[PDB]
């Protein structure tokens, strides 16, 4: 039978400061006991001083962030430029991922 | 007047739209003429090539529908090839749905019911053609089969069309009051080619070259079309005697 | 009458005269010629240049279907283009399900039935167009040219547009001083004197010459166009013989 | 690409007529005559066949045509429209009825089916109406002989004799005097031969004139033996021989 | 489908087949609402030119959509059941999702809906049909009365008239009706609703038809006898 | 005349009425400039207002970072024809990773006006369009017609009195096609170009609308403040 | 839903019903009634799975309401049972069935008859003099079948009713906490409101 | 006949220029916009003394932040009222913040020109959408049915429309106060109207950023009504 | 397009009437007269045929009494191809009724349904309206004995005694004269008779003339029974009557 998920490792960090905020991910991208590369960016500038990681199965992660990405571009078009707040950001995500309820995305995401 | 520009009843109960659309079958001014021998059906046809720039090899009316059945069309060239192309994609069909060769008067009822269809049916016009099919028949035999834009069809011992129709049919109708048969009485189909040639040449009153006659021949299990060598062939036969 | 009011009305005639008004759109439109050669076809046309600031060599009006066939037409360019989407989608088709590229006459009856099914019914519009295509197949050249009502011959030399009556005067002339047949580079070589010959209907705006061609020896039987000093040479052949 | 005729064609006229209802009944009084009479144990229905051209093959085109076993139709008006409706009843003969009970309809319920296909070509969107009348004799066990008119409306009625097209209403009159309900099969076959010659210009013989029965079972014609509840169709196509013979004793 | 937009602008900016709509309510019978301080009275004309009719089963004018509301119409008939049936359904799936009977202004607005939808849609044409909606709210004592019209604009109304001569009954009650202090009982109410009639009907009872509506469901249709005695009182006091 | 009740009829001469009059459109629209240099490509915009108290109807909308057009006609039609250029340019980004070439931006545009050209019920599009962008082969100007013509140029204009505009970048082409590497040059040359196709009104800071892409210039807009530099 | 349990005498149709409402571990509620009139002289009780038995309940309820003001009519119980049997038999092919099984007790006030008619999930329509769902009917049938008359009184349907609820608070294991008990007579429908 | 999205010799769709006659038919509608807050106010003309004229519902609430008053054929505007609501209550639900008021006109504008042979016919009726976001603070826009909208520091339309904005342009700067501005709608509402204005032929509206939007009472309305009065009167 | 030849069914006219619907009623107005008397003990459905010939074979022949089910008649004016799509309409319609409720369909019920299909045709759809007028008789437990009529608008009412077809202005003030609500089947029977024996354009009334049906409650032991009469049946009770 087709397993139409994978495991592709990693794991990422998010903390909150007074002024700022960090979002960390280790580079490594792996297949059961198989490196596939030692420098594969996972934390990404979604734009909007918005960063977002979607960590656990890469072709779902890779997916959701692309996704996200287009979605702050439509957001610009459909509203006049209005920056996307990162609140705004959040339930936006929320909707993406909840739209697969029945079919998931395999990830753990951190903006 | 909107009912002579769709396919409804005039006060008359006509469908001047069907009536016209037999007008538009003379618009290419070439006469046709189908004949019936022992073992063959000849088709022969009018070639007028004008401009001295077309390519004479693709200008045609004969279409091969099938291995054993052939179509001559009297009408514009794009309404002959939208009813050829139809034609052979039925004949294909019929032969996968049933598991034998569609036969020459079932594909001329099936396209004369398709005809119908456009004079009862508003949003189609009628094809502007008169389709004539041949072949030899492996239960009928030699058969001559005309479908027109009213959906009538009927079969033939011998048939014409196009504008000089009456001329070739009154020279047909007088052979066969002679011979008191429904076919020409020859044994190979080189010769029934020249009997439909030479009686077109009688009937019309015009000499022919090999570049003026277009030739289509139905034989058992083939339907084929000549070329103008082995039309000069016929022609230098008919004048040697 | 009223008969020339809907599409796919025959008049009492027999005649479709919304058709017949499409081919007016066609006559006048710019220039387009078509001429076979010994292994292959040549295509050329007449753009205007309306103004200075058009960007030269840009505004690119013949087109290639699959990788072996040229079109170009002469009417509405849009129209042009929707028969030549119709046409990739048709070309591909074929090579999807059969693997060979499609052959000249197999394309030809495909445009044919498409523009033939634009004359059934009076919920579409009639091809505003005329469309002089080909190019090399299995069995050699071909060259073609197609009317709004759907028809279609194969041809020796083909002309449309606005001009087309000076062009088929010369286009003839070739036919019976070349019977033995002409070179691919002569061919591209006349197309320019041609279409040069044929602007003295279109006097007015001085224009750009746009020349393709495919040749079974001179582009290994695929659509390129005629570019640099092959078009150059072409256009100074053309400037010499209309002095 | 588009069938946008989704509105009526035929509608009512201020003086409440349909219009292509009453110019296809028009079109039918300038087709060819056709008659039918019933018999006590036989239903005769005839027509002339009018030949387009004499190089055309007139056995070809059949205008009495067999529906069912025991059901058979003949028309007057447009031969097309005719040639249509009679695959179209052939086939709902089968898909309405044959394939539910396992048995052929009862004449009046494939008139009935006819006259529905007939009556939504007079009510549909972009449509007009069959430019045909039909005549249907038939046979089956519960009701017996019947015959049946069928007009572009869709209306339909019963007749122990009537005609239909070009000189229907002299044949009618012709047809008044001659029956009545004594008459056996063979008596109503040189009714009909005689109602026929008036309406006929040219030539009157087998093979210009077409006639069909509906009369006694045929187990010659069945094609196979061995089930007694299968004794055959009886509907049967007068032969171009079994005609000359009547007009001999005419 | 059949798309073709037969309800469309003319150059003035008015759309003829709603206002064609409206002439055909204005051909229809009269019909009447008045409400009172504690009911509401729904009065409808019965054209006497149909005699040898069976009054048992022969369609009511007044025709309920819930326990709590009625709907009365001028227009045509055949068009008023497809409203009718659209807002019996309406009345129940608002129960069933709700868990509460519809109000008399949101029913109105269910109606009024559909009658504009039928405005500016392909292939239809407008409802000939205006309504009348009265009844009482749930757990409310206060009465309702709506009107709504073919172009779907809907409004209240103290008291209101649609249909043929509707013009001559309006004219009545708005030198009879007093808002300030309006009809205090039932038979007042029923009374003025009656007299409000009997400008166009001209003939005595057969000729009119009274359904009174109450607080909590209680919908009674008056009878002939019950509606000639209303009659017979009118043209009494009328001789002086 | 009886053949302009809709776009599925040919006149006699060959002519399609509808088209010709969505054409017409266009004319009555307020006047909008393209030009262009090998480095960068300018749009500029008279806007129009409906009295003193309204707003200035917006002309220039963005399609991608690397491209956008300039209206003139119906805005709505602008609005959907830009939105259908919005998602061609974002399906070559997701699907190709590659930005949407200009000139085929413009077939793509020209394709689709062309099928509500030939099918009954639908109408033409009433609205022009002036379509910049810099993409792997520079810098370039695009004019559309709701006819479908689609016709890449150094510059252009379209709108009311755009033939003045129109004549001065006749003239200028070979002066403003060299300003590369500056782009308030460039500007200046298409606000002096658009002024040539003023009557009575002149250029005012609300009434002014400019946009430029280039080599290193996102597709950016300039309104109010930002352009009073220019006037 | 537990136990659904109907009973017909002379003049009327008695119904009563569980009112626990247990999910998993704990008893989430004890007064609960599974019943929705219909009509004002039918009543229909209710068992099965959770959310499908009141879904059901509600959408006949709807239905037979809706009927009611078109026609200004009372539809029999005959034809209420009918037209919930469709519905049910209709359930049973679909993606997804009606796990639900309803007793429908009315009064005909054409006939002056109680009528109690059983239909299972599957859409099994029967008329009996007294009827149960679910595990009830093993224990009450038998009891029924031995002291049941056609001519009893409503006094004497519900101290045999008394008899039918000892006798499973007794022997089955699921607590129910009691049941509402509801007659169906030529007067309408009325809760006992102490049993 | 001819076809419903056909254009004019001179390049306009003929069914939304007769759809724009319609408007002119219907009863006024006034907008100002302040630095305070957006006032909009509304004609009621009853056909009739006996319809209960406070069952007139032509100004309408969108979301808290967004109002809006309508002039033509009144019940084209439900489904459009009824877009809006969804619209704004949607954005809300994908995005957790309040929709922008230009944002929210634009979506009832997309409505606008969807008909052909979608719905039969234009939509009869012109909107005056009036609002607050935190980006361009407070806002009126003048939605048509050609699909196009113009933001507006005042706006009148109706069938007083022209003599109104003639008035509102002598009588708008941008210090107008709320008060101001209030007294302002009522006067130029008694100018245009046929019948005498008051509390119950007249309606009054207004949206603040604290408080949202809010029709007016008739008893607060009567009390602007008799300061308009007097105001008028002292001099 | 196809806009050109759309006739346009169903719109109103300036005066507020449908086009389609009045002149399907003037149709109408040509076809055979039916009558329908209601008594106390049973109903009567008379009606005229249309074509006089004496080929006619006319015991196997129905063209204006059809049967919807054992407790419901109708007789038809007006195109006869039309009324029989709405009676197998009609037909199915009680059988589905029967089979939800396993209960007979009351008569109000049926006329509604099929008077709501003549309804759609005059308000959407762009089709023609169905050229037919029905009068309804049939039986119920509920409201008894039942007439009604309906027409092309779908606009349908109850009657005591009715006519549609020709000549009903004429047939409905004689009618109107005679009939009292007292009256029984008998006196019907001669009634609806007597009164197309008047109104008729023909020169006389005789049995190859007529269909002719009755509804009683006066069959065996308290049922009821539809009965179409047949040619030699209407033969006599026009001599019983006096009429021939
Ligand atoms: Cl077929
Ligand atoms: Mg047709």
């Amino acid at each position: 039978q087709f397993n139409p998920y994978g495991d592709n490792g990693g794991t990422i960090l998010g903390i909150a400061g007074e002024d700022f905020a960090v979002l960390a991910g280790d580079t490594r991208n792996i297949t059961d006991y198989s490196i596939n590369s030692r420098y594969e960016p996972k934390v990404f500038d979604c734009g909007d001083n918005i960063v977002m990681s979607a960590n656990g199965f890469a072709a779902d992660g890779d997916a959701l962030v692309k996704r996200f990405k287009n979605s702050v571009k439509w957001y610009h078009f459909d509203h006049n430029d209005k920056k996307l707040s990162i609140n705004s950001a959040a339930r936006n995500i929320q909707h993406l991922l909840y739209g697969k309820r029945f079919f998931p995305y395999y990830v753990h995401t951190i903006i | 007047g909107y009912d002579r520009h769709i396919t409804i009843f005039s006060p008359e109960g006509r469908l001047y739209q069907v009536e016209y659309a037999f007008k538009a079958t003379n618009q290419t001014n070439i006469n046709s003429l189908a004949v019936r021998g022992k073992d063959c059906t000849v088709v022969i046809s009018q070639k007028k090539v004008p401009d001295k720039l077309l390519d004479p090899t693709t200008v045609s009316y004969i279409f091969c529908i099938s291995r054993t059945i052939g179509m001559v069309v009297n009408g514009p060239i794009p309404d002959a090839r939208n009813a050829a192309l139809r034609a052979k994609a039925e004949a294909a069909e019929f032969r996968y749905k049933y598991g034998y060769d569609m036969p020459c008067d079932v594909l001329a009822k099936r396209m004369a019911n398709l005809s119908q269809i456009y004079t009862q049916r508003a949003y189609m016009r009628p094809l502007g053609v008169i389709l004539t099919f041949v072949s030899v028949d492996e239960e009928l035999g030699p058969s001559i089969y005309k479908t027109d834009p009213a959906g009538y069809y009927v079969g033939y011992k011998a048939t014409a069309t196009g504008p000089k129709q009456q001329e070739i049919t009154t020279n047909l109708e007088n052979h066969f009051k002679k011979s008191k048969i429904d076919h020409i009485n020859e044994e190979s189909w080189e010769k029934v080619v020249e009997f439909a040639i030479t009686h077109m040449i009688d009937a019309l009153g015009t000499e022919f070259s090999k570049n003026d006659l277009e030739v289509g021949v139905a034989t058992k299990d083939k339907f084929f079309t000549l070329s103008a060598e082995n039309i000069e062939e016929r022609l230098v036969a008919i004048a040697e005697q | 009458t009223g008969y020339d009011l809907s599409n796919s009305v025959f008049s009492p005639d027999g005649r479709n005269f919304q058709v017949e008004y499409a081919v007016k759109a066609v006559e006048n439109g710019t220039t387009s010629i078509g001429i076979k050669c010994n292994d292959g076809v040549v295509f050329a046309v007449e753009k205007l240049i309306t103004s200075k600031l058009l960007v030269p060599q840009k505004n690119v009006k013949i087109q290639v279907v699959d990788r072996h066939i040229g079109c170009v037409y002469s009417g509405l360019i849009p129209d042009g283009r929707h028969l030549v989407n119709r046409g990739r989608e048709e070309a591909a088709s074929f090579k999807k399900l059969y693997k060979t590229p499609i052959p000249i006459p197999a394309f030809a009856d495909r445009l044919g039935q498409y523009v033939q099914a634009h004359t059934l019914y009076n919920s579409v519009r009639p091809f505003g167009v005329s469309t002089i295509f080909g190019g090399v197949d299995k069995n050699g050249a071909h060259l073609y040219m197609l009317e709004p009502s759907g028809s279609y011959w194969g041809y020796k030399g083909a002309a449309t547009g606005k001009g087309r009556q000076s062009a088929k005067a010369e286009l003839e002339k070739l036919v019976d001083h070349h019977p033995e047949g002409l070179s691919a580079r002569e061919a591209v070589k006349q197309a320019a004197k041609i279409i040069y010959l044929a602007h003295e209907d279109n006097k007015e705006k001085d224009f750009e010459l746009e020349i393709s061609w495919c040749s079974l020896s001179e582009t290994n039987g695929l659509h390129k166009f005629v570019k640099g000093d092959l078009l150059q040479e072409a256009i100074d052949f053309a400037q010499k013989e209309i002095n | 690409m588009t069938d946008r005729y989704s509105f009526s064609l035929t509608t009512f006229s201020p003086s409440g007529k349909l219009g292509q209802i009453d110019y296809a009944l028009t079109a039918v009084k300038q087709g060819v005559t056709s008659l039918g009479i019933k018999a006590t144990n036989g239903v005769v229905i005839a027509t002339e066949k009018k030949s387009s051209s004499p190089l055309a093959m007139s056995e070809t085109l059949s205008k009495v045509s067999l529906l069912t076993p025991d059901i058979g139709a003949v028309y007057s008006g447009m031969g097309p429209d005719y040639r249509v409706l009679v695959d179209k009843s052939r086939k709902v003969a089968h898909t309405s009825y044959k394939r539910i009970y396992g048995e052929y309809p009862p004449t009046k319920l494939l008139v009935s089916e006819v006259a529905k296909i007939m009556q939504e070509a007079t009510q549909s969107g972009g449509v007009r109406p069959f430019g045909v009348s039909l005549l249907i004799a038939g046979h089956d066990e519960f009701n017996g002989f019947s015959l049946y008119q069928v007009d572009p409306s869709g209306s339909y009625f019963p007749w122990k004799a009537t005609a239909i097209g070009k000189g229907s209403v002299a044949a009618k009159t012709f047809l008044e005097k001659r029956w009545n309900d004594e008459l056996e099969l063979e008596d109503a076959i040189h009714i009909a031969l005689l109602t026929l010659k008036e309406s006929v210009e040219g030539e009157f013989n087998g093979d210009t004139i077409e006639l069909a029965i509906i009369g006694d079972e045929n187990p010659d014609l069945l094609g196979y033996t061995g089930i007694p509840t299968d004794k055959g169709p009886r509907f049967r196509k007068l032969t171009s021989q079994e005609i000359n013979d009547r007009l001999e004793a005419l | 489908g059949y798309d073709r937009a037969l309800s469309i602008f003319s150059p003035d900016g008015h759309i003829f087949q709603v206002e064609y709509a409206l002439e055909a309510v204005k051909r229809g019978t009269c019909a009447v609402g008045v409400k009172g301080k504690n009911c509401v009275v729904l009065g409808c004309e019965r054209r006497s030119t149909l005699k040898l009719q069976d009054t048992r089963i022969t369609p009511s004018k007044v025709s309920k959509i819930d326990s709590h509301v009625v709907l009365s119409f001028s227009g045509l008939n055949a068009d008023s059941r497809i409203l009718i049936e659209k807002a019996r359904v309406e009345a129940q799936s608002h129960r069933l999702t709700l868990e509460d009977p519809v109000t008399v202004e949101y029913l109105t607005r269910y109606v009024a809906g559909v009658q504009q939808r039928y405005t500016q849609s392909g292939g239809v044409r407008p409802f000939g049909v205006s309504t009348l909606i009265a009844g009482f709210d749930p757990r409310d004592d206060e009465p309702k009365l709506y009107q709504t019209e073919p172009s779907g604009i809907y409004s209240s109304w103290s008291a209101q008239t649609i249909g043929r001569n509707s013009k001559t009954v309006r004219e009545f009650l708005e030198k009879n009706y007093d808002r300030k202090e309006p009809p205090a009982t039932v038979e007042e109410c029923v009374k003025l609703t009656v007299r409000s009639l009997l400008e166009v009907v001209q003939t005595g009872a057969k000729n009119i038809e009274i359904t009174v509506v109450k607080p909590d469901s209680d919908i009674v249709a008056l009878s002939s006898e019950e509606i000639n005695q209303y009659v017979t009182q009118i043209e009494q006091e009328k001789q002086e | 005349n009886n053949y302009d009740g809709d776009t599925v009829t040919f006149s006699p001469t060959g002519r399609l009425f509808q088209v010709e009059y969505a054409l017409e459109a266009i004319k009555q629209g307020s006047v909008t400039v393209g030009l262009r240099s090998n480095t960068h490509a300018v749009l500029v915009a008279l806007k129009r207002n409906a009295d003193e108290l309204s707003s200035y109807q917006k002309k220039i909308i963005k399609c991608d970072e690397h491209m956008g057009l300039s209206l003139a006609g119906l805005a709505p039609d602008a609005r959907v024809l830009s939105n259908y250029l919005r998602q061609q340019c974002n399906y070559s980004s997701l699907v190709f990773n590659r930005k949407l070439a200009v000139e085929r931006a413009g077939h793509l545009l020209c394709d689709k006006a062309q099928k509500n050209t030939q099918s009954y019920g639908g109408r033409p599009y009433g609205v022009g369009l002036l379509i910049i962008g810099y993409d792997k082969s520079g810098a370039h100007l695009l004019e559309f017609q709701p006819s479908g013509n689609v016709t890449e140029l150094y510059g252009t204009a379209i709108g009311a009195r755009s033939q003045g505009a129109k004549t001065y970048l006749e003239r200028t082409l070979d002066t403003f096609i060299k300003i590369d590497g500056n782009p308030d040059e460039l500007i200046k040359a298409g606000v002096e170009a658009i002024s040539q196709s003023l009557r009575d009104e002149s250029l005012t800071v609300d009434n002014l609308s400019i946009a430029i892409v280039g080599k290193d210039t996102p597709f950016t807009i300039y309104d109010g403040e930002a352009v009073a530099k220019y006037i | 839903m537990d136990i659904i349990l109907g009973i017909r005498v002379q003049d009327s149709v008695i119904l009563a019903s569980s009112k626990a409402v247990t999910r998993g571990i704990s008893v989430l509620k004890d007064s609960d009634d599974k019943t929705r009139q219909l009509s004002p002289h039918t009543l229909m009780s209710f068992a099965g799975e959770a959310g499908d038995t009141v879904q059901f309940a509600e959408y006949i309820q709807a239905n037979i309401q809706l009927y009611s003001i078109r026609e200004d009519y009372e539809l029999s119980p005959q034809a209420v049972s009918s037209f919930v049997r469709q519905e049910l038999a209709k359930s049973i092919r679909s993606r997804r069935p009606y796990q639900v099984n309803v007793l429908i007790g009315g009064y005909d006030k054409k006939k002056n008859k109680p009528e109690l008619y059983q239909i299972d999930y599957l859409g099994t329509k029967v008329e009996l003099p007294y009827g149960a769902h679910g595990y009830s009917g093993f224990y009450t049938f038998s009891l029924l079948d031995h002291h049941y008359r056609p001519d009893m009184t409503t006094e004497e349907g519900l101290d045999l009713l008394k008899l039918c609820v000892q006798e499973l608070e007794k022997r089955m294991p699921m607590d129910f906490k009691g049941v509402i008990v509801k007659i169906v007579d030529k007067d309408g429908i009325r809760q006992v409101d102490d049993f | 006949d001819r076809g419903v999205s056909t254009f004019s010799p001179e390049g306009r769709l003929f069914q939304v220029e007769y759809s724009l006659e319609a408007i002119k038919l219907g009863s006024t509608a006034i907008g100002i916009a302040t630095k305070e807050g957006v006032v909009l106010g509304v004609e009621k003309r009853a056909t009739s003394p006996l319809l209960e004229s406070d069952s007139i519902e032509k100004i309408v609430e969108i979301d808290r932040h967004i109002g809006c008053a309508m002039s033509g054929l009144t019940a084209d505007a439900r489904s459009m009222i009824e877009h809006a609501r969804t619209a704004a209550v949607t954005h809300n639900l994908y995005y957790d913040e309040d929709i922008n008021v230009e944002s929210l006109t634009q979506s009832v504008c997309d409505l606008a020109l969807r008909f052909g042979e979608l719905m039969s016919r234009p939509f009869g009726v012109a909107l005056l959408i009036a609002g607050h976001d935190a980006d361009d603070g407070y806002q009126l826009f003048h939605a048509e049915p050609s699909g196009t909208f113009y933001r507006y520091n005042a706006k009148a339309i109706g069938s007083g429309s022209e003599g109104a904005q003639a008035e509102l342009l002598n009588e708008w700067h941008s210090s107008l106060t709320l008060k101001e501005a209030e007294l302002l709608v009522l006067k130029i509402l008694k100018q245009v109207m046929e019948e005498k204005l008051d509390e119950n032929n007249a309606q009054l509206s207004c949206i603040t950023k604290q408080d949202g939007f809010k029709i007016y009472d008739n008893e607060k309305t009567a009390e602007l009504i008799k300061e308009l009065k007097e105001k008028e009167a002292a001099e | 397009g196809s806009r050109r030849y759309d006739s346009r069914t169903t719109i109103f006219s300036p005066e507020g009437r449908l086009y389609q619907v009045e002149y399907a009623l003037e149709s109408i107005s040509h076809a055979g007269t039916a009558i329908g008397i209601m008594a106390s003990d049973g109903i009567v459905l008379a009606a005229e045929r249309k074509v006089t010939s004496t080929l006619l074979e006319q015991d196997t022949s129905t063209e204006k009494l059809y049967k919807l089910n054992d407790k419901i008649a109708v007789a038809v004016a007006g195109l006869t191809a039309d009324a029989e799509i709405l009676i197998n309409t009609a037909r199915i319609h009680a059988q589905n009724y029967l089979k939800t409720y396993n209960e007979d369909i009351p008569v109000e019920i049926l006329v509604r349904r099929l008077s709501d299909i003549k309804q759609g045709y005059t308000q959407h759809g762009g089709l023609r309206p169905f050229g037919v007028s029905f009068i309804y008789a049939g039986y119920d437990d509920r409201y008894g004995y039942q007439l009604y009529t309906s027409n092309p608008s779908g606009n349908y009412t109850g009657w005591k005694a009715i006519s549609v077809g020709a000549n009903t202005s004429a047939a409905q003030t004689l009618l109107q004269m005679d009939y009292k609500d007292d009256m029984k089947v008998d006196d019907a029977i001669e009634l609806a008779l007597k009164t197309l024996s008047k109104t008729t354009d023909s020169s006389a009334l005789t049995y190859d003339r007529l269909e002719f049906a009755t509804i009683r409650k006066g069959a065996n032991d308290g049922e009821v029974y539809q009965k179409i009469f047949k040619p030699q049946e209407i033969k006599d009770i026009l001599v019983k009557t006096g009429i021939t």
